[PDB]
C-alpha cells in the first residue's frame, strides 16, 4: 500500500464515525422541527441559528448533570446496559456501504453481523431496566423483552427473502444487485413489512412501550438520568439512522443514484443518504400520525399477521425463481 | 332509561347484519386491511398541515392579544392635581374574596380622610378584578401588566409606596383601558 | 479569568438551552402551563421540552394548589431530581396559597415545602407571564458564577 | 342518641333486608361480563381475609407525578402481570376545603370558587351557581343575558372536550391532535378575555345575568370563528375515527352497561354513551336552551369508542347553537333590573344617591338570599354537576355542597377497569374526563 | 367531611382529607383553618406537623 | 426559656415564642452556615422566629436555608471575607454573631492560616466595632497555639486572637461530628476513602450535629454562657476501627481501606489537594490529625453544662447509613446489636 | 417439641415482663389475672409475646383461652411448629 | 360494584358488650402484631417496643368508656387506621407525626409565659 495500515483505518474510522455522530445529533433536531410543522409548530429555533445547535446544548447538559445511583438498584449493571446498548448500537455503522465496498469492514456475512450487533443492545435495555429496580423501569425491561419476541423473527425472515434474490449476505453486493431493479419493486410486501419491523425493532411509536411516556413515565429509563440517559438516547436515534440506512441497502438501491473519485464517491454518499433522509422522514412522520399501540397487540399482530404471511413468502419466492430459471450464482461477482 | 309514555319511535336497534349481509366486496375490504388504507389517509392530513402557516408567535418581541378589561397587577391612581384618588372606605377590603387587602386609614395633616396602610398580599389575591369594580372612586385598577414576576415572594407584597408608584408609571394605559371600558361599566 | 468565563458561558448556555421542566401539574395553572407546548408559544422552540420522569428534568414548576396530602409527594420528586436543579411557583396558591389560604387542608405556600427561585404572579399567570419567569430564571442561569465561583473558593 | 349507650335494636341494614333469588327462572351465576372472573380471587388457593393478608399483588402507584394521571390523583393499581386486579383511585390531593370557605364568604365573593372546580368549563361552573342562588332570589334574568350563557355555554363546552378529547388522544398515543386543537382553545379564550379580563377564571356568569356587556365587535369574531370551526372538527375527526390502532384501543374498553351506568351515578356521556337519551338541557331546560335547536348524541355499546363518537358529535352541536344564539341575541340589559340585587352601573352610582346606597352594600354586606334550600343541575361539558345551596336568609350561605361528575365517575373505575390491562386503564382515564379541582373540591 | 357512621358500608374510610388527618372540616364548630399545619423540616429532613 | 430575654448591651427582648410566624426577638448572624453545622443553627434560630443574616458566597449551595423561616426572616447577604465591609455590614443590626467559617484543607486562596486566624480576625473586630452582645466562634477540638497540625494550631490562635479583642467570647469546642451529610459516617459507608495511615485506630468522643446545633442555640438562651469555652463531645470514645465496624454492621458491605505509610502517603496527598479542585479528603495537615488523639482540655464546660446528655453514635447508624444499605439487606430493622 | 422446653422459656419471657407483681408465682398452673397481675392489655401482649418466640401464629379463637400457663403450653403442644 | 380493599372491614354495630369486648381485643392484639411489620414498612429508628407502647396508651385513652355507640364509632376509627397504615397509604411523615418523643406547675407557666 501506499502509507500505513494504522493511519488508513484511523481516517476511515473517524470519516465513519464522526459525520455519523453529527447525523444523529441533527435528526434529533429535524424530528422536533418536522413535527412541530406537522403541529403547526416550529420547533427549535433559538439554540442556534434556525435552532441548529439545539442537540448540542441537550448533550451538553446532560454530560453536566448529576448522575444518580439508585440504593435498590444493582448499580455495576445499572451502568452496564446503557454502555451495552450504545456501543452495540454504533458498532452497527462498521458494515455500510458508502459506495462499493467503501465501508470499514467489507465482511461477506455483514448482514448476519448486523442481526447479532442489534440483539446484542437490546438486552443493555433488558438489563439496565431490571436493574433499576423501580416499578416502571421494570415494566418498562418487560415490554422490551416482549417487543424482540415480537420483531426478531419478522426482520430475519424478511432479510432472508432478501438474500434469497441477492445470494450473498454482503452488503455492496446486495446493492449491486439492485442495478437490476431496486428490492422494492419486486419485494414490494416484504419492505412494507421489513419498515413495520424496524420501527417495532427501534421502539418507535406506534411501538413505543418500553419507553412510553403515558403509561410507564419514561419506561426502563425512568431512574436513569445525565450521561446514562444519553447513552440509551444515542443509541436509539443512532438506530433509527442505521434502520433507515438498512432499509435502504435491502430495498432502494443502497447508495446507487437516482478529485474524479472524490466527485464520484460524493454522489453514492449523496444518494444514500437522501434515501436515508426520505425514511428518517417517514419514521418522524409516522410518529406524529398514529396512536400508540398495545404490546399484547403488537406481540399478536407480528405473530399471526406478520410472520404467517412472511413464511408463505418463503415458501413462494424460491418457487419463483427455480420457475423461471433466476436463482443467483453464490460465488463472488459484484 | 328510556322517557315514560310511547317508547321512542324504531328505538330499538335492526337486527344484527350477518358476515354475509354486510354488502362490502372483498376486494375492498381485503384492499383496505393490508394497504392500511385509512391510516393513509391520516398520513397525508399531517403533509398538508406541513405546507400551511404556523400559529406561533415570538414571544417576547411579539405579545399575544389582551383587552381593555384584562386583568394584571395593581396600581393605585391620582386626579389629574396628583392628590391620589383613595378615600379609605374599605369597600375593597370588604368585598375582597382572599382577604389580599389590609387597609389603615386617618384624618391627614390637613383633615383629609387618607390611607396610612394600604397593602396587597400579591400571593394571597385571585385577580378577579372585584376590588376595582367596587371603587366609588377608580382607585385601585388591575394594570394590563402580567411581566412582574420577582425572585423572592416579600417582592410580591406590596405596600401603598409600591402602588403608587405602580399607578405613577401606568397611568396611561389605566386611562386608556378605563376610557375604553367605562361605558360598559 | 477568561478561560474560567468561557467555561461558565459554554456551561450556562446548555443550561439555558436545554431547559427540560417536569411534566408536574397540580390543578388550573397546569392549563397555562401546557399552553406554553402549544403552537402559538410552542415552548420547544426554545429547547423546552418537558419530561416526565424526575430524574430527566432540570426545573420544577409548581403550577397548582399545594395541599397537605401532597406535600409529602412534592418533596420527594423534588429531592429525587438532580443537580443543577431550580424550582419555579407559579401562581397564587403555590406563591402564598392563594384563595385558599385560609383552608385547613392548604400550605400556605410551596416554599415552606421546597426552596424557590422565582415567583410569577396572576391566578392564573398568563401562558406570556410563565414564559417570562423562565426568561429570568435562563437570566439568573446567565449569571451563575459555575467556575468563577470555584476560583474564588 | 341516649339510647345508644347502651345496647338497644340494631339500626336495620341493608344485609338484612336481602332476598333469597327464585330458582324456577333464574339462569346463570353472574349476569354481568364485569364480575365475570376478571377481579380479585380469580387466582391463587386461599382467599385474602385470613392467611392471605401476609401476601400481596404487584401494587403500583399510578400518579400523582404522572402524565396519564393528568394532575394529582394517586391511583393504586393492582396488577397481575400486566393486568388488573383491583384499583383504588385515591383522591383528596387537590382538597383544598372549597365547600367550608363558601361559608365564610357573600354570595358574590363564593362565585370564583366555582370558577375552580372543573378549571377548563369556569363559565358553566359559575352557570349552575348563578341559576342556584337566581332560583333562590325568585328573580327572573333578562333575555340578553339568557342568550350570553347559553353562547358561552357551549363556547365553554368546546373548550372542555377540546382539552377532553385530544388529553385523552394524548394518552393513547396521538400527539398531534392535541396540537391543532389548541390553538382552536387559544382563539377561544380570546372571547373570555375580551368580555372579562381572564384568560381562564372569568367571574362572569353571576346571579342575575353576567358582570359587563360583551364589546360591540365580539359577535362578528365569534362568527367568524364559527366559519372555520367546522374544518376543526373534520381534521381531528380525519386522524382517529378510521384509524385502525385508535379503533383497537377504544372499541370493547370500559363498557359499562345502561342499567349499571344510571345504578353507579354516571352522568353525560358516561351514560349516554350506554344507550341512555338524557341531557339535563333537554329535560330540565335552563337559561336559553329550550329556544334553541340541537341533537343528543347516544352511543349503543357503553365503551370508549362510542364516548368518544359522542364527543366528538358535541362540537358539531355545540357549534350548531352557537349559531343559533349569535342570530337571536336580544337586546336588553345584561343584569336583572334591580340594584338591591345586581350592583348598579358605575354612572348610576356616582350620579344618584340610592345607587351609591346599593352599590355600597352590595359589595360590603353583600345581599340576602330568602331562606330554604335548593338543588340545581346542568348539564355540564362532563356530566350533570348540581349544587345543593342552603339559604339562611342573611347574606352568607349555611351551606355549598357541589356535585361533581367527576366524583361520580372515578368511583365506578374499578368496576369498570378490573380485568383490563395498563394501557386499558390509561384509556378509561381519559375517556372518563376527570378534573381533580372538582373530584375533591 | 362531618363523622357519620354508615352501617354496612363496605371500605368506610376517608376520601378528602389528608391521610392522618383528625377532625371533621365540615362540621361548625371546626375552625376554618383547622388546628394544625405542616412544613419541610431542615433538622428532621421530613415534613413534619 | 423566658418571655423576656435580657442582653449584655441590656436591650429587652418581648418575645413570643411557638412557630415561624411568631417573635423571637434576635437577630443572629451566621458566618460558614452552608456547611455541615451551619444549617442546624439556622433551623433551631428561624424556625422561631429570629432573623437570621447568612453571609454566603455561592448563590446555588444557600437555598435550603431560607426553607426554614418565614418571609423576611432569612435575609441573604453575599460577602467575602477579604470584603470587610461585606462582613461589617452583616454583623451590625445583630445581637449575636456565629463564626462557623473553618476548612479542613488550604486553599489556592485560603491556608488554614488564613481563613482561621485573618478570618475570625476580621469579623471579631467586626464584632467589637458595632458592639455586637454575643460572639459565640466555633474552634475545633485539640486547638492548641502550641500544636504543630497546622488545623489544630490555627484554629487555637483565632480562638486567642477572638478573646483578645472581644473578651465576651463564647469560644465552642466540637469533637468530630456525626449526622446527615457528616463527613464521618458518610465517608466510612463511601468508595473513595481507601487510603489511611495509621490503621484507622484514632479515638474521639463523637458528637452528634444535631446536638451540637441545639448546644448552640441554648448558649445564646443562657447569658452566662458568655466568656466561657465549651467543649463538646459524646458519650463514649471509639477508635475510627470502632467506628467503621458499627458502619460495616448497619451497611452490611464491609468496607475495606488501603493503609500507607505516613512519610509516602502524606506527600500525595498534598498533591491530590494541590491538582483536584474538589475536597478529596486527603491533604498533607489532615494526614497529620489522623495520627493524633482527641483530648478534652479539662476546666471547659460541657453539655452537661447546657442541662443536656448527648446520644452515642451507635443509635444514630440506621437512621443515617440506610441509603447505603443493598437492596437485599435493605429492608431490614436496624442492627441494635 | 418437649414439654419442658416450652416451659422453661416460657418463665424467662414471664419473669422478664416488666411489671409482673413478683418473678415466683409463675407456676406450671398460674394464672396471668389472678395471679400474675395481668389485666386485658396486658395478657394480649403475653399471648403475642409467646407466640413471637415461638415463632407461631395464635388465631383470635384459641388466643383468648390462653388465660394460664398451662392453656399456653397444651396449645404450643397442639400447634406443629417452632 | 368496586372491591373493597385489602384491609376493609364493613361498619357493623356491636351487638352487646361482649361483642364490643371481643372487638377491642381483637383490635388491639393485630395492632401490636403489626408493630414489628410497621418498622421496616416506614423505617422506624425506634424499636418495636416504643411502637408497641404507642398503641397502648391510645388504646388506655379510652378506657373507661360504658357506651356502646362511642366504642363503635372507636372500633371504626382503629379499623380505618389500621387498615390506612397497612396498605401504607400514609407515608413515613405520618407515621412520624404519631410519635412525639404543658408546664408541670402553675410557677413553671407563669415565668415562661401562659406555657
Ligand atoms: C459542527 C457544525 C457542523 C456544520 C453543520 C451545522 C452548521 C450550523 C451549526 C453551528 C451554528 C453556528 C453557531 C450559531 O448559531 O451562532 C449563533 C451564536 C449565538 O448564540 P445563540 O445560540 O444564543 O444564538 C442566538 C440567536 N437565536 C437566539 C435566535 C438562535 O453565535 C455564537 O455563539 C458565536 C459562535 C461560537 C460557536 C462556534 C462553534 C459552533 C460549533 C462549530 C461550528
Ligand atoms: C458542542 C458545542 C456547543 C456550541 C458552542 C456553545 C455556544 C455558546 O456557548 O454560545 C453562548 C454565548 C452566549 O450565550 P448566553 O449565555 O449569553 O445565552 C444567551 C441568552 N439567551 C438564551 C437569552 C439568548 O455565545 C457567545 O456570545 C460567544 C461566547 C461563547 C464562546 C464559545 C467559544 C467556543
Ligand atoms: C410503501 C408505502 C407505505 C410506506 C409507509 C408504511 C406505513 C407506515 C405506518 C407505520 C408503521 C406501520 C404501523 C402498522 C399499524 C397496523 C397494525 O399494526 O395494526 C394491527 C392490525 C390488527 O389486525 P387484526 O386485529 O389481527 O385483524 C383485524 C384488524 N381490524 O393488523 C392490521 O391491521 C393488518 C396490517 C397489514 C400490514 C401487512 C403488510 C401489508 C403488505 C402486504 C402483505 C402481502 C401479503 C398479502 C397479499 C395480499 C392478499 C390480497
Ligand atoms: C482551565 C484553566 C486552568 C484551570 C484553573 C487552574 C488554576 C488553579 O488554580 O489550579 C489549581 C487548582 C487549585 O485547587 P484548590 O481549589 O485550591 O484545592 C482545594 C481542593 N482540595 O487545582 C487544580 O488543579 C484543579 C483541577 C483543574
Ligand atoms: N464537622 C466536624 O467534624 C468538625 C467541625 N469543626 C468546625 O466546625 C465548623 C462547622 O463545621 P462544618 O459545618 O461541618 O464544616 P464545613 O466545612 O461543612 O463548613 C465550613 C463553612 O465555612 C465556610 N468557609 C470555609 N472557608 C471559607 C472561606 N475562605 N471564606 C468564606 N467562607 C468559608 C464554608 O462556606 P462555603 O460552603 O461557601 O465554602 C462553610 O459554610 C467549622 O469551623 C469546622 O472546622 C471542628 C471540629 C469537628
Ligand atoms: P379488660 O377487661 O381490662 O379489657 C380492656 C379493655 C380495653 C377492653 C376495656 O376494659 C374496655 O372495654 N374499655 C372500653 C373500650 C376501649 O378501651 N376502647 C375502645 C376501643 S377503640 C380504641 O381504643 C382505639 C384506640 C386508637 C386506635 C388504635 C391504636 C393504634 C393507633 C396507631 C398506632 C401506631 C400507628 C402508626
Ligand atoms: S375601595 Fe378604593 S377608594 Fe375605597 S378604600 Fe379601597 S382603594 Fe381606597
Ligand atoms: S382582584 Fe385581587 S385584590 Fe382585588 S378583590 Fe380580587 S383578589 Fe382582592
Ligand atoms: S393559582 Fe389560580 S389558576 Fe392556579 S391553581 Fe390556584 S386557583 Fe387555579
Amino acid at each position: 500500500m501506499s502509507y500505513s495500515q494504522t493511519i488508513n483505518s484511523l481516517v476511515e474510522v473517524v470519516l465513519v464515525l464522526v459525520p455519523s455522530l453529527v447525523g444523529i445529533a441533527y435528526v434529533t433536531v429535524g424530528e422536533r422541527k418536522t413535527m412541530g410543522s406537522m403541529q403547526r409548530r416550529l420547533g427549535p429555533n433559538a439554540v442556534g441559528i434556525y435552532g441548529l445547535l439545539q442537540a448540542f446544548a441537550d448533550a451538553l447538559k446532560l454530560l453536566l448533570k448529576e448522575y444518580v445511583g439508585p440504593t435498590q438498584a444493582n448499580l455495576v449493571l445499572f451502568f452496564l446496559g446503557p454502555v451495552i446498548t450504545l456501543i452495540f448500537s454504533l458498532l452497527g455503522y462498521a458494515v455500510i456501504p458508502y459506495g462499493p465496498g467503501l465501508a470499514v469492514n467489507d465482511l461477506s456475512t455483514g448482514i448476519l453481523y448486523m442481526l447479532a450487533v442489534s440483539s446484542l443492545a437490546t438486552y443493555g435495555i433488558l438489563l439496565a431496566g431490571w436493574s433499576a429496580n423501580s416499578k416502571y423501569a421494570f415494566l418498562g425491561s418487560l415490554r422490551s423483552t416482549a417487543q424482540l419476541i415480537s420483531y426478531e423473527l419478522v426482520l430475519s425472515s424478511s432479510i432472508l427473502l432478501v438474500i434469497m434474490l441477492s445470494g450473498s449476505l454482503s452488503l455492496t453486493v446486495i446493492v449491486e444487485s439492485q442495478r437490476a431493479i431496486w428490492y422494492i419493486l419486486p419485494l414490494l410486501p416484504v419492505f412494507i413489512i421489513f419498515f413495520i419491523g424496524s420501527v417495532a425493532e427501534t421502539n418507535r411509536a406506534p411501538f413505543d412501550l418500553a419507553e412510553a411516556e403515558s403509561e410507564l413515565v419514561s419506561g426502563f429509563m425512568t431512574e436513569h438520568a445525565a450521561v446514562i440517559f444519553v447513552f440509551f438516547f444515542l443509541a436509539e436515534y443512532g438506530s433509527i439512522v442505521l434502520m433507515c440506512i438498512l432499509t435502504s441497502i435491502l430495498f432502494l438501491g443502497g447508495y446507487l443514484l437516482i478529485n474524479a473519485p472524490t466527485v464520484e464517491g460524493s454522489f453514492y454518499g449523496l444518494s444514500l443518504g437522501v434515501k436515508t433522509s426520505i425514511l428518517i422522514f417517514v419514521f418522524i412522520w409516522t410518529r406524529a400520525s398514529f396512536p400508540r399501540i398495545r404490546f399484547d397487540q403488537l406481540m399478536s399482530f407480528c405473530w399471526t399477521v406478520l410472520l404467517p404471511i412472511l413464511f408463505a413468502l418463503i415458501v413462494l419466492v424460491p418457487c419463483i425463481l427455480y420457475s423461471f430459471n433466476i436463482f443467483p450464482v453464490n460465488i463472488s461477482l459484484l | 332509561a328510556t322517557p315514560a309514555g310511547p317508547p321512542p319511535k324504531n328505538f330499538r336497534l335492526p337486527p344484527p347484519k350477518n358476515w354475509d349481509e354486510e354488502s362490502e366486496s372483498t376486494i375492498d375490504k381485503v384492499g383496505k386491511y393490508f394497504l392500511m388504507t385509512e391510516m393513509l389517509r391520516g398520513m397525508y392530513v399531517l403533509l398538508e398541515q406541513f405546507f400551511r402557516p404556523p400559529y406561533t408567535i415570538y414571544y417576547p418581541f411579539e405579545k399575544g392579544p389582551i383587552s381593555p378589561r384584562f386583568r394584571g397587577e395593581h396600581a393605585l391612581r391620582r386626579y389629574p392635581s396628583g392628590e391620589e384618588r383613595c378615600i379609605a372606605c374599605k369597600l375593597c377590603e370588604a368585598v375582597c374574596p382572599a382577604q389580599a387587602i389590609t387597609i389603615e386609614a386617618e384624618e391627614r395633616a390637613d383633615g383629609s380622610r387618607r390611607t396610612t396602610r394600604y397593602d396587597i398580599d400579591m400571593t394571597k389575591c385571585i385577580y378577579c378584578g372585584f376590588c376595582q369594580e367596587s371603587c366609588p372612586v377608580d382607585a385601585i385598577v388591575e394594570s394590563p401588566n402580567a411581566e412582574y414576576a420577582t425572585e423572592t415572594r416579600e417582592e410580591l407584597l406590596y405596600n401603598k409606596e409600591k402602588l403608587l408608584a405602580n399607578g405613577d408609571k401606568w397611568e396611561p394605559e389605566l386611562a386608556a383601558a378605563i376610557r375604553a371600558d367605562a361605558p360598559y361599566r | 479569568q477568561y478561560a474560567l468565563t468561557t467555561l461558565d458561558i459554554i456551561t450556562n448556555w446548555a443550561r439555558q438551552g436545554s431547559f427540560w421542566p417536569m411534566t408536574f401539574g397540580l390543578a388550573c395553572c397546569a392549563v397555562e402551563m401546557m399552553h406554553l407546548s402549544t403552537p402559538r408559544y410552542d415552548q420547544d422552540r426554545l429547547g423546552i421540552i418537558f419530561r416526565a420522569s424526575p430524574r430527566q428534568s432540570d426545573v420544577m414548576i409548581v403550577a397548582g394548589t399545594l395541599t397537605n396530602k401532597m406535600a409529602p409527594a412534592l418533596r420527594q420528586v423534588y429531592d429525587q431530581m438532580p443537580d443543577p436543579r431550580w424550582v419555579i411557583s407559579m401562581g397564587s396558591c403555590a406563591n402564598g396559597g392563594g384563595y385558599y389560604h385560609y383552608s385547613y387542608s392548604v400550605v400556605r405556600g410551596c416554599d415552606r415545602i421546597v426552596p424557590v427561585d422565582v415567583y410569577v404572579p396572576g391566578c392564573p399567570p398568563t401562558s406570556e407571564a410563565l414564559m417570562y419567569g423562565i426568561f429570568q430564571l435562563q437570566r439568573k442561569m446567565r449569571n451563575t458564577k459555575i467556575t468563577r465561583m470555584w476560583y474564588r473558593k | 342518641p341516649q339510647d345508644g349507650f347502651q345496647g338497644t335494636r340494631l339500626i336495620p341494614t341493608g344485609a338484612d333486608f336481602q332476598s333469597p333469588p327464585d330458582p324456577f327462572i333464574d339462569e346463570g351465576a353472574r349476569d354481568n361480563a364485569a364480575n365475570y372472573g376478571v377481579q380479585k380471587s380469580r387466582s391463587g388457593v386461599d382467599e385474602d381475609s385470613v392467611e392471605g393478608r401476609k401476601v400481596r399483588h404487584y401494587t403500583v402507584n399510578f400518579g400523582p407525578q404522572h402524565p396519564a394521571a393528568h394532575g394529582v390523583l394517586r391511583l393504586i393499581l393492582e396488577l397481575n402481570g400486566e393486568e388488573i386486579v383491583r384499583a383504588d383511585p385515591h383522591v383528596g390531593l387537590l382538597h383544598r376545603g372549597t365547600e367550608k370557605l363558601c361559608e365564610y364568604k357573600t354570595y358574590m365573593q363564593a362565585l370564583p370558587y366555582f370558577d375552580r372546580l372543573d378549571y377548563v368549563s369556569m363559565m358553566t361552573n359559575e352557570q349552575v351557581f348563578s341559576l342556584a342562588v337566581e332560583k333562590l332570589l325568585n328573580i327572573e334574568i333578562p333575555p340578553r343575558a339568557k342568550f350570553i350563557r347559553t353562547m358561552f355555554g357551549e363556547i365553554t363546552r368546546i373548550l372542555n372536550h377540546l382539552m377532553s378529547v385530544l388529553s385523552h388522544a394524548m394518552d393513547v398515543g396521538a400527539l398531534t391532535p392535541f396540537l391543532w386543537g389548541f390553538e382552536e382553545r387559544e382563539k377561544l379564550m380570546e372571547f373570555y378575555e375580551r368580555v372579562s379580563g381572564a384568560r381562564l377564571h372569568a367571574a362572569y356568569v353571576r346571579p342575575g345575568g353576567v358582570h359587563q356587556d360583551i364589546p360591540v365587535g365580539l359577535l362578528d369574531d365569534i362568527y367568524q370563528w364559527a366559519t372555520q370551526f367546522g374544518d376543526r372538527i373534520d381534521e381531528t375527526e380525519e386522524m382517529l375515527t378510521d384509524n385502525r390502532i385508535w379503533i383497537n384501543r377504544l372499541k370493547g374498553v370500559g363498557v359499562v352497561s345502561a342499567a349499571d351506568a344510571l345504578n353507579l351515578s354516571f352522568t353525560g356521556v358516561m351514560l349516554r354513551g350506554s344507550g341512555v337519551p338524557w341531557d339535563v338541557r333537554k329535560s330540565s331546560p335552563y337559561d336559553a336552551y329550550d329556544q334553541v335547536e340541537f341533537d343528543v348524541p347516544v352511543g349503543i355499546n357503553g365503551d370508549c369508542y362510542d364516548r368518544y363518537l359522542c364527543r366528538m358529535e358535541e362540537f358539531r352541536q355545540s357549534l350548531r347553537i352557537i349559531h343559533q344564539c349569535l342570530n337571536k341575541m336580544p337586546a336588553g340589559p345584561v343584569r336583572y333590573e334591580d340594584y338591591k340585587i345586581t350592583p348598579p352601573p358605575r354612572a348610576a352610582m356616582k350620579e344618584n344617591m340610592e345607587a351609591l346606597i346599593h352599590h355600597f352594600l352590595l359589595f360590603t354586606k353583600g345581599y340576602a338570599v330568602p331562606p330554604g334550600d335548593t338543588y340545581t343541575a346542568i348539564e355540564a361539558p362532563k356530566g350533570e354537576m348540581g349544587v345543593y345551596v342552603v339559604s339562611d336568609g342573611s347574606e352568607r350561605p349555611y351551606r355549598v355542597h357541589i356535585r361533581a361528575p367527576g366524583f361520580a365517575h372515578l368511583s365506578g373505575f374499578d368496576h369498570i377497569t378490573r380485568g383490563h390491562l395498563l394501557a386499558d386503564a390509561v384509556a378509561v382515564i381519559g375517556t372518563m374526563d376527570l378534573v381533580f379541582g372538582e373530584v375533591d373540591r | 367531611m362531618f363523622g357519620v357512621l354508615f352501617v354496612g358500608h363496605p371500605d368506610l374510610r376517608r376520601i378528602m382529607t389528608d391521610y392522618g388527618f383528625e377532625g371533621h372540616p365540615l362540621r361548625k364548630d371546626f375552625p376554618l383553618t383547622g388546628y394544625t399545619e405542616i412544613r419541610y423540616d431542615e433538622e428532621k429532613k421530613r415534613i413534619v406537623v | 426559656i423566658s418571655d423576656i430575654h435580657i442582653t449584655r448591651t441590656g436591650k429587652p427582648l418581648i418575645r413570643i415564642q411557638g412557630g415561624r410566624s411568631s417573635l423571637g426577638e434576635h437577630t443572629a448572624t451566621v458566618f460558614g452556615a452552608t456547611g455541615q453545622l451551619g444549617r442546624y443553627i439556622v433551623n433551631r434560630l428561624a424556625r422561631q422566629g429570629c432573623t437570621v443574616i447568612v453571609p454566603y458566597r455561592e448563590e446555588m449551595a444557600k437555598r435550603h436555608l431560607k426553607v426554614s423561616g418565614d418571609l423576611g426572616r432569612v435575609i441573604f447577604m453575599e460577602f467575602d471575607l477579604r470584603n470587610t465591609q461585606s462582613i461589617e455590614e452583616s454583623v451590625r443590626h445583630s445581637d449575636v454573631v456565629y463564626n462557623l467559617i473553618g476548612r479542613d484543607y488550604p486553599t489556592k486562596n485560603f491556608s488554614l492560616a488564613d481563613v482561621h486566624i485573618e478570618g475570625t480576625e476580621r469579623i471579631v473586630e467586626a464584632v467589637a466595632k458595632y458592639d455586637v452582645d454575643r460572639f459565640i466562634q466555633v474552634s475545633t477540638y485539640n486547638a492548641n497555639p502550641d500544636s504543630t497540625c497546622e488545623f489544630f494550631r490555627t484554629k487555637g490562635i483565632a480562638e486567642k486572637v477572638a478573646r483578645h479583642v472581644f473578651p465576651e467570647t463564647t469560644i465552642v469546642r466540637p469533637a468530630p461530628m456525626f449526622g446527615f451529610e457528616d463527613r464521618l459516617l458518610l465517608k466510612l459507608a463511601s468508595v473513595t476513602n481507601l487510603f489511611t495511615s495509621n490503621h484507622m485506630r484514632e479515638k474521639f468522643w463523637p458528637v452528634h450535629v444535631n446536638e451540637v446545633g441545639e448546644a448552640l442555640e441554648r448558649m445564646l438562651y443562657d447569658d452566662s454562657t458568655a466568656g466561657q469555652t465549651f467543649e463538646l463531645y459524646g458519650p463514649r470514645q471509639y477508635s475510627m476501627a470502632q467506628i467503621a465496624e458499627l458502619v460495616d454492621r448497619e451497611i452490611y458491605k464491609k468496607r475495606r481501606h488501603i493503609n500507607l505509610p505516613k512519610p509516602i502517603l502524606q506527600p500525595l496527598a498534598e498533591l491530590i489537594n494541590r491538582v483536584l479542585w474538589w475536597d478529596t479528603g486527603l491533604s498533607r495537615d489532615q494526614v497529620e490529625r489522623e495520627f493524633h488523639d482527641q483530648v478534652i482540655d479539662p476546666t471547659a464546660k460541657t453539655f452537661k453544662d447546657l442541662g443536656m446528655e448527648p446520644t452515642d453514635i451507635s443509635k444514630w447508624t440506621y437512621h443515617y447509613l440506610l441509603p447505603y444499605r443493598p437492596s437485599t439487606y435493605y429492608d431490614l430493622p436496624p442492627s441494635t446489636e | 417439641l418437649q414439654k419442658v422446653e416450652v416451659y422453661e422459656r416460657i418463665k424467662s419471657l414471664l419473669a422478664g415482663f416488666d411489671k409482673v407483681n413478683d418473678p415466683n408465682n409463675i407456676t406450671e398452673t398460674a394464672h396471668f389475672a389472678n395471679d400474675l397481675g395481668l389485666d386485658s392489655l396486658d395478657t394480649v401482649e403475653v399471648v403475642m409475646a409467646i407466640e413471637e418466640e415461638f415463632s407461631i401464629e395464635i388465631p383470635d379463637k384459641d388466643a383468648d383461652q390462653i388465660h394460664s400457663v398451662d392453656k399456653a403450653i397444651e396449645y404450643i403442644l397442639r400447634q406443629p411448629d417452632a | 360494584a368496586v372491591q373493597p380493599t385489602k384491609f376493609a372491614v364493613t361498619v357493623r354495630q356491636s351487638r352487646n358488650w361482649a361483642d364490643a369486648k371481643q372487638r377491642v381485643i381483637a383490635a388491639y392484639r393485630a395492632w401490636i402484631r403489626a408493630a414489628p411489620e410497621i418498622q421496616t414498612m416506614y423505617s422506624i429508628p425506634f424499636p418495636v417496643s416504643h411502637i408497641r407502647t404507642r398503641i397502648r396508651q391510645e388504646f388506655e385513652r379510652h378506657r373507661y368508656v360504658n357506651k356502646l355507640n362511642v366504642v363503635d364509632v372507636l372500633l371504626q376509627q382503629s379499623n380505618a387506621d389500621f387498615q390506612e397504615t397497612m396498605n401504607f397509604w400514609r407515608q413515613q411523615s405520618h407515621v412520624m407525626a404519631f410519635f412525639k418523643e404543658l408546664p408541670s406547675n402553675f410557677i413553671t407557666g407563669f415565668l415562661e409565659g401562659r406555657n
